[PDB]
């Protein structure tokens, strides 16, 4: 019948995100996915900068962090298997040698220039103790529009899941959710595709079941929440975690029973509509990000969205070592970095060898 | 990871040869090569090397003096080499020849061009070489 | 910091069903969605059979009927593109000419036999007027584990959906779904694979894009609930409707259309764990069934389940009228239901051809 | 910016339930809970009805059922203490040494009848072993009517939760408040006032913060779902356990520190507007609940809602055992009932005398 | 059946917020809802104070919107009618006359000082056009923490709901439910008692009717928002619209209708365990603020928590028009702010008196 | 519980009492009220009853044989009370007499009427009576 | 659809002929298969039918009377078809034959077997035909 | 609102009255409190004045010099009155007396201390006054 005449946009099935970047942002997400590439993650903190250059003995001073974006960043042919590069905000203005700022190098290498947008852990107050929430959502919109202005394509936000005694909280489970699903629906508005990391952490005891049962239960939530906030599904991506044991669980795995728990797992919940997953390594080794990566890309089971790789330690861990921070070792850290490259390249593509990596 | 270089031999002065440099598992379009040669008991020097393709104004191409005029740098994207033709060759020239690739983003913003360098400080990947002797 | 030892079918993250049937149940609905096969949907009430036999003039008794359902069950050559038979109760106790039950019948010729386990529409009460629930869930494990002692493997339930002014209440979204996933964890445990049917109807003079977006508001919340009650993904499988414009709206839509609003719509809401898709006919033409099914297996977006047939009328419509109810249609109305059921066997595939099919 | 002209049934702030009855509900909830009365629950199932015979030795037929319902129903004088009474569906359509039916027994001295309309406890099959579900919704409105038609005006619904290892299953939190308000707005339909039962259990070895933390996350899940469901707040009643010490666990606490952990859990989840508490015996002592319910009624924390009796042991124990079963114990039966029913008036009043009570 | 040893922090019935500063949140939310007091909402932007002293002609400058607050603060005697006023930012560290910070003075003479925390409205993005979020919970403890440090005692937090076409979407009924819930656990955490405001707003074409079905709507949401991130119900307070026709309807309605349709909504979703209601009076006149509290307090619909007022206008409005601004307008200024004080203590009491009243 | 007698004493033949039942804690509007009585050495006889007040007729009434004509028996619910007016008692009225209440609920559904008997056996709640006796010494 | 008969022709009287039943796009597994024939102003008559093939029994099979001995039938699922050897043909064995299908679920659940019928009642798509003719002064 | 006065008289030079200061519905313990008078053609002055009294250490007072050691002033918030003792009364103390309440807040921080002025511009509220003649005649 008839009572009142209302918005579309005020009825429940009309939430869907209405962006004018939508064509954009699918062009963008395949492009991020394109065979045989995936990202590389150089968005660490300043801080977190100061753990990679210990072992090396490099000051931390943002010239110093320059040079180690820029070992990788003007290493030439990475382009072959990196489709895009998660910047940190202070590597965003910075330039390279060339004269251009790095989202300008990028682009002009094809590759997509992206940003960390998320503003840190914190703790939660609701729900266990040990367990964080992600800020950063107030002035979002504004530092997202500056991050486009500048040539970013797209952007990441992690949020964490810190599994104890088998489980993780309801709270940590509602709210981390409800904070990656509003991020996710703020940077498609501003014309970046978000990438929704939900990390379920490897620290702890817990044996590779508890890690499917809680990982499932957690990306339920996020896809649930992204439904609700009106997300646009095919320009999306999701940076999860590998299906493994607790790091400090005495229990191993074989990359063949990773790839089939974390398969299987996002066939349970994730809509074939997102166009690729972007694996973090975590606690993973080179060799290890390589070879599970490769065994999920031969997994019989249903995989429609592109398996590759976001790696940060995992590409650049030999490639720092061998770099020594000093520009005499810069030949040796791109031929680790590049090599680490080419791996993950072919793991994507599935014809990753285990004898033609490290020993 | 090698390149493979090819066409070396013996040649008489004032002969010619052909050099090619192919590459396996990797695009040489996103690299600057460079040809390089050795002659016994000495330095490695600079030849020839070729930037990448500039749209439109194909790519760059610098020589050694003792070998410009003679000698042409050129690379074929699509068939993934790049090739060394050398004319009037005299017996100064015999050396094992090398190509290697640039690992640096040889680009110049200040003129929008990629470029390219014949140092060989930058370069990598060193195939096993090919001999060229002229001699009588 | 006080601590409990606590059962892990207690906390949130352990809320999987745990039944013994398990990898039973993943077993049919891979029979069920076999490459090139479908669902024969012959699970008509009492009710729905006085308006088939209305045409042809035939009495509705407890024997007509049967003989309606041996008309096709007896047709020899069916297992080449029907993996499963959804039976009504009635029939499920009936005997066929070779002197075996339908069931029976069915698993010696390697089809898959089904039952219809809801109990019909009812008024909603909440929501707008003329929103419906489905009944039937008192009482379901009594009946399911009967019905899997008779030779039923999978089951089917089916709730529906009004779009009136564009929209639909929300209490019906929310109480239909988590009726449906209810009727799911409990099937599954008794060993049968439910059948899922979120039916968006066809009625009303809505667009196919107030269809497309009702439809992923209903299904999103069908998954929802389905994750909430702890399905066994792998051992189930969704019937819903095509994206298509109403019934009365004035508005058409290609088959290529149909497709895209389709498949787009369950790449948003649907797990890729979940092995089949059997679309439902509705207010299809018998052609017009296998023309949007073959569409929709030529669609380049993202379809990792099987997408496959569950049709009702658009397979017995030209048998019942070229059978006639009398003995002497039989080799007719065999010729046009095993057509019908060949050129659906074919838009599975992707190869069906409008010319090899029917001009009006 | 396009628009559509939409029902208000449709829009989610629109969702109240439309009863006729919604003037009647709300006086019959007014009747219910008068100062200083409160329910008589007689609607044990003929299961309850043996353990309930077996210490008088009495056979469990449908007479005997009869007559003990009759020793309390044609007892003169309970309508100065009781306002109602939940029938069983049996004893509603029995007869009377009057020559009525107990209905209309109970209409003819200013009594509310009350019909108990669940279908009793189920295994939930989702969640933790040993949770239980409650059927009955199928079905549900044809059986309120005819309650209705034959005199009832209210009705009673009960759902359990087992606290096991201090906690309960999220599935069962959701799923039985899901289940009470589809329940309570069914019968507002029909013309019953509900009475929504949320008992969480006393069995266990869990202490009087496992039985407050527990309540109150259930409670609150079930006027969400009262919320969700539309129903009409002024005309619908609850009858929770008591905030008490699991019945194993050793531990003991005193009249007044039950008053504080029930008003104090209600008064966070409980909204004003519901008219009235009518709380449930369960596993407390006849003298126990007498005092419990006084306490409560002496408390200084926000109680805007009436707090009332709606007792089945705590007002037949004594009762039954004085009986025996024979016509020759009628008189000292109903001397229990009248001094018990008395006793729970005055704690409803807050000044009852546990002087003027049983001894120990 | 596999059992594992876990937290009870970790399961969903013990969510319930554990704050060092229960207690004293309780203790703080008695002394707010005292019988005949009620709040002082003097939180107004630098913007708000703009148009505040438009019509006086006097400069929106720090020191003149510090002349503005000492007009009614160093007033004395409204401690007989006031138990906490809301101040902004900029005033708790502003000194009044007698040398303290506004705080020190509030804490002086017995009222509660409290500060609006929220950093205000931005587009929802979500939802229809026109509807708004609250931002500010980033670096909520620490902003919250320092309140707290120079004695505040409780702070304030405002969402806002528009009725467009008789409805609001629900996205912006659960996600300004969700930054209410969340901001009022963060303020008990750091000592605060949070007054959890979520106004459905007046303007619009729409009835009473509407308001109450919309206000009840968002209300219930909230409420289950607050039991889902675990709030101290006991040390809550909220500050809800009343239910009143729309303010271009056309539609008018006496204060004993007000009352009803605002109470039995009330009634309906929120929980006695909290201690108090504190009315915005938005766009109600002052006398009209004072007549429709009065009967809020003469109804006979349940109401256990304290009705009471968090007024801002209705409190201020006629004193800032005999102020002036000029320092000759401090005693008629003062005389106006506490007869409205007055007149509204009456009405939380239940005994205000249109008569006596302009 | 229990009901409250008085009135009773020593009066000559031909003489009246007129006996009155009290309740406390009891709404006797809720019952039938009986008059009994018991001599040394007899059993407990019923003297007089009556019902609940019928809306439209009033309370109904009954009586022993050996007293009617000269008993009256009557009640008013809001003095809760009951009252026996005896006339031309006789020796043989001799006697404890005693108040009680029918605990069963005594509705008669085919004559749509309360009523009363003169029985016992669903009496309760005796008083401790009071004593009456008439005699000529 | 329809069925493609070949393998007639002519032959001398005492002579043999092999026909051959083919399906294009349907599997015969499923089906029972018989070979009819029809001589020019007869009616058609069955001369031989084959059930679907029973699980270590094989499969069942008929004949006409009149052909007994001569005739042999069987069907090969892998390659779908389905074979009639004449042999030692009469001339009253000249006919056009054909082949066909048997739409009925043939189950005989008393004895767990499949089995075929001569009957034309049940039998459906029909080929073209083969003409086989029994000749000598031709 | 408006504070009532009372106390005032005809007396002899050398006599004494006691002024009281009087609220209705005000507490009177949260305001400086003073007193001032008015004299046949001339303007009003202040008489004196009392504070809030200071936590533990009592009220602080001011007086004008003309009546300073003859006048006191005392406050008793139970009561809610203000008190003037007008001692040893000279002619040119005839006037009529007001109360009046200070609505400023008279703190001092530096200071610590709640104090009080006789100066009329931050008072309000008058009384109607109480008339004060000293004369022999």
């Amino acid at each position: 019948s008839r009572r009142v005449e209302v918005l579309l946009t005020q009825l429940p099935a009309y939430n869907r995100l209405k962006t004018p970047y939508e064509e954009e942002l699918i062009e963008t997400a395949k492009k991020m996915t394109a065979p045989g590439k995936g990202l590389l993650a150089a968005d660490e903190s300043t801080g977190s900068c100061s753990k990679r250059f210990a072992g090396i003995g490099l000051s931390n001073t943002a010239e110093h962090r320059r040079q180690y974006r820029a070992l990788m960043l003007e290493c030439a042919g990475f382009e072959q298997y990196i489709s895009g590069v998660i910047l940190h905000d202070e590597t965003v203005y910075q330039r390279a040698s060339t004269g251009e700022t790095f989202p300008q190098l990028l682009r002009r290498r094809g590759v997509v220039p992206g940003i960390k947008t998320d503003c840190g852990l914190e703790p939660l107050v609701e729900g266990a103790d040990g367990e964080q929430m992600t800020a950063g959502l107030d002035g979002y919109v504004k530092r997202a529009k500056k991050y486009y202005a500048v040539g970013c394509r797209f952007c990441k936000w992690r949020n964490v899941y810190k599994i104890q005694n088998g489980t993780v909280s309801e709270a940590v489970v509602r709210f981390n959710a409800e904070t990656l699903a509003r991020y996710a629906v703020l940077s498609q508005l501003c014309g970046l595709v978000p990438i929704v990391e939900p990390e379920v952490m490897i620290d702890g005891t817990h044996d590779i079941e508890t890690c499917q049962r809680v990982s499932q239960h957690v990306w339920a939530e996020v896809v649930s929440a992204l439904h609700r906030h009106g997300v646009v599904w095919e320009g999306c991506l999701l940076k999860p975690n590998m299906v493994v044991p607790g790091a400090e669980s005495g229990q191993t795995a074989t990359a063949e029973q990773v790839a089939e728990y974390t398969v299987k797992t996002l066939a349970r919940v994730l809509p074939p509509a997102l166009p690729g997953v972007t694996f973090l390594s975590g606690g993973l080794s080179e060799v290890m990000a390589s070879e599970y990566l490769n065994a999920m890309n031969n997994s019989p089971l249903p995989r429609p969205w592109k398996l590759t790789f976001s790696y940060a330690r995992a590409l650049q861990s030999s490639a720092i070592k061998a770099w020594g921070g000093k520009s005499s070792g810069v030949a040796a850290g791109r031929r680790a970095f590049m090599h680490r490259a080419k791996m993950n390249s072919l793991a994507q593509l599935g014809r990753y060898n285990r004898g033609d990596d490290d020993k | 990871v090698q390149l493979q270089e090819s066409g070396g031999g013996l040649v008489q002065p004032g002969g010619s040869l052909r050099l090619s440099c192919a590459a396996s598992e990797t695009a040489l379009t996103y690299y600057a090569i460079g040809w390089f040669r050795q002659a016994p008991g000495k330095e490695r020097e600079g030849v020839s090397c070729i930037s990448r393709i500039n749209s439109g104004s194909g790519a760059r191409t610098d020589y050694a003096d003792s070998v410009k005029g003679r000698f042409t740098i050129s690379r074929d994207d699509a068939k993934n080499t790049v090739t060394l033709q050398m004319n009037s060759l005299e017996p100064e020239d015999t050396a094992r020849y090398y190509c290697a690739l640039d690992t640096t983003d040889r680009y110049d913003s200040a003129n929008g061009r990629y470029y390219c360098t014949i140092s060989s400080d930058t370069y990598d990947y060193w195939g096993q070489g090919t001999q060229v002797t002229v001699s009588s």
